[PDB]
Order: structure tokens, then C-alpha cells, then sequence
């Protein structure tokens, strides 16, 4: 499952694995690498984070090695991270359908539903979602910015 | 009607439950996208300096 | 009396309750509640669903909290509807008991008897039960599909 | 492997093995050994001195006898000072790589990177890179300046 990444990603991940190579033997901690798992073209939940932090840790000494590092980073590229299906997703709570949900309603929508969030991951969300900055989540520009990395 | 409305709203409400997992997956990435780059600079400089040392 | 539920219940019973439950504090309304109760692996008749709202919502104000919602699925476990039970009932709208209800006898009974439907919901009913076609209500496969919660 | 050098090398590096030998175990200490090196045309690192003492030091105290001095002279032959690679060492400290380095920019390296020189050695290599001796490293001068034997 290490082959699903791109070759440029593989080189930058040689770099990145060496970056967290606090062990030196060719293994890097998975929890601190958890932030790496969210950046390069990946969109994981905290549940998906922890699953691929612990499950893909095949060597299992808490610090995952480079082939399994590339294995880790490619598991997320399987999930259906599409752009319009999630605009439909917000319309379940954006009964207006204009592309706007209130900040309290959004904190509602994710501290409670599906993969329930942590509040430290919700304040950042209201901030990065209310790009307009009016106490009101603009989930459309929110789409445009999460589709970016 | 209890069972029928049960299943009929079951479809919609499971749809909603998948809706919000859909939202959560593609949100929770952006927060670590910055802390990754911080370490990218901090340790790519470490390797630049390792070359500088050798 | 939020104690008659089991933990297997309580977990998903919040999770679906949380689909409409604001900011994780534990509160929704009552029609909202009726929407939640039908997708908890359960099958509420509106009569029982309202008898509880009588005894949980002591004044019937319409605002229901998470302990109150567990209080509700507590009796929902008592009057839970099974599989064969709905299997024999469709044999009743079939006045002659030939095995399947006729075309619009189904329209006529569900729209004026019991917890009445509407003609559009009866067409949805046909889509779900009348798997035979337009006017032969197959309740065996209907019970098969509903029991697949 | 105390039989590496040839007769010319043995004679040339034996009477220089001498000029800084003061401990006198038939051996020489570490820094006296580096001085013996550096007066013999070749210019070893502080790290090469130890890497090539320890490998051949049958004693482990950092003193090397003349038979092992043969091995370490021959390895320093193999480590013959590559002229262009120090010049290359200068284009990446001076990240532009134009040919000229300020004393401060290169001292920022000789104090944080590699075998960090003492400020006396740094000042004297300023005077030796900048033949005028004012604080401007001309390493296209420094290199062939050090090539002089």
C-alpha cells in the first residue's frame, strides 16, 4: 500500500521521514507524524488518523519505519474525498442551500455527528470556515480552502 | 407505519450520519497542514546543516 | 427513568440524537425527536412516541434533553416492534387474505386508519413493500427489508 | 595492518612523527599527531585524526605507534586533500556561491557547523583567506593558499 503515493511525494517523504527520525534506526514516532498525515493531499478524520497511526504501524514499536511510512500516507488517498458530495453534505443543515451555515450550527454539526470532533478542532474550524469573518460559516469558501493544502 | 416510517427515516438519517463523517474527514486535515510545515522547515534546516557539517 | 436503556442503545441513541442535538449539550425538539427515534434500530408508533413525550416532557413544552431522550428510548425498548408482528398485519388490509393487498385498498386504509399516511407516502410504501409491482403488497420482502435496519 | 607505507613515505613521515612526539610511548598523542599530519603536506580534519587513530590504535588511549603510524599515513594518503571539495564547502555556507564570504558569515558556520574552530584559528584563516587580512574570506584564494606545501 506504499505504492499509491506519487514519486515526488515519495522523495519528500524520504525527507520527511528523516525529519522525524529521532530514533535514527529508520523509525519515526507515529503520533507526531500524525500531523504529517493531514497535510500532503490527505483529508483524514481523527479516527482515520488514529487508525492509520496504529494499524499501519506494522513494526509496532511505536515508531513506524519508512516503507510503512509510505504505506501510511497512501491509505488516506483511498477515501472518497470529493468536492460536490460534501456541498450536498452541508445542505442537509444549510436548509437555505446558499452555502452558509451558522457557526454555532456547525459546531453542532461536528461535535455531535459522525466522527465527533474535539473542541480544539472546532474553533480552528469556525475560524477557517468563517473566512468572511462574520460569525457565520461560509461553507463554500470553506470548500475552496480545504480543497487546497 | 411504525416499521415503515422507521426504515424510511432510517435511510435519510444514515445518509445524514455519512454526511457528517464526510464533512469531518475533509475538514480535520487543514489543522495539521500548518504544524507539518513548521517541522518541515525546522528539520529540513537540520539536514541542510548536516550537509553543512559533513 | 433513563435507566431502562442498554449501553448499546444509549451510544447510537445519542449519536442519532446528536445528529440534531445542539453543541453537545443534550437538547432537541419533539418532531425532530420523532425523526430520530425511527432510525435507532427501532420502529415507533406515534401514539407511544407521544405518550412518552407526555411523561418525559412533564409539561409537554417540546424541548427534550439527552437524559430525557434516554428516558424516552427506555420505554421504546418495552414496545419494540418485531418482524413477524408486522408480517401478520398486512394480511388484514387484505380483506380476503389472498397473500397481497390490492392496488388502492392500501391507499385507502393507510390514509384513514391507524397512524394515517398520505398518498405520496403510500406510493413510497409501494416502492418499499409492493415489490411485486403496482398493486400487490409483498409484506414478506417488506419485513425482510425493514428488519434490515 | 602496520605495513602500509612505502620507503619514501616511511622516511618522510617518520622524522615528522618525531618533531611533536613528547609523550614517548613509541607513539604520539592526538593533537601532536595532528600537528605531525599538518606539517606533512596533508591537512586532516580533527575528525579524521580520531577516525584513523581509533581504527588502528591497538591501545585505545589515542596514542599511535610508528608501525600503526604507517597505516594512518597511508589512510591520510587515501584522504589526500581534495582541492575542489573545500572550494565547494564554501559555496553552500555562502549560499549564493559567488566566491567571496564575509568573516562573519563564515564564522557563523565555523562556530555552529562541523568541527567548530576556535576563534584564533578562525581569525588566522581570515588572514590566510583574505591575504590582506581584514575580514573578507576569499576562498578561491584560501584553497590554493592551503595547497602550498
Amino acid at each position: 500500500m506504499a505504492d499509491q503515493l506519487t514519486e515526488e511525494q515519495i522523495a519528500e517523504f524520504k525527507e520527511a521521514f528523516s525529519l522525524f527520525d529521532k530514533d535514527g534506526d529508520g523509525t519515526i514516532t507515529t503520533k507526531e507524524l500524525g500531523t504529517v498525515m493531514r497535510s500532503l493531499g490527505q483529508n483524514p478524520t481523527e479516527a482515520e488518523l488514529q487508525d492509520m497511526i496504529n494499524e499501519v504501524d506494522a513494526d509496532g514499536n511505536g515508531t513506524i519505519d519508512f516503507p510503512e511510512f509510505l504505506t501510511m500516507m497512501a491509505r488516506k488517498m483511498k477515501d472518497t474525498d470529493s468536492e460536490e458530495e460534501i456541498r450536498e453534505a452541508f445542505r442537509v443543515f444549510d436548509k437555505d442551500g446558499n452555502g452558509y451555515i451558522s457557526a454555532a450550527e456547525l459546531r453542532h454539526v461536528m461535535t455531535n455527528l459522525g466522527e465527533k470532533l474535539t473542541d480544539e478542532e472546532v474553533d480552528e474550524m469556525i475560524r477557517e470556515a468563517d473566512i468572511d469573518g462574520d460569525g457565520q460559516v461560509n461553507y463554500e469558501e470553506f470548500v475552496q480552502m480545504m480543497t487546497a493544502k | 407505519q411504525s416499521w415503515f416510517r422507521g426504515c424510511q427515516v432510517r435511510a435519510y438519517m444514515r445518509h445524514l450520519n455519512r454526511v457528517v463523517t464526510i464533512i469531518q474527514k475533509w475538514w480535520r486535515s487543514y489543522l495539521g497542514r500548518k504544524f507539518y510545515q513548521l517541522v518541515v522547515e525546522a528539520a529540513y534546516y537540520t539536514m541542510k546543516m548536516n550537509l553543512y557539517n559533513e
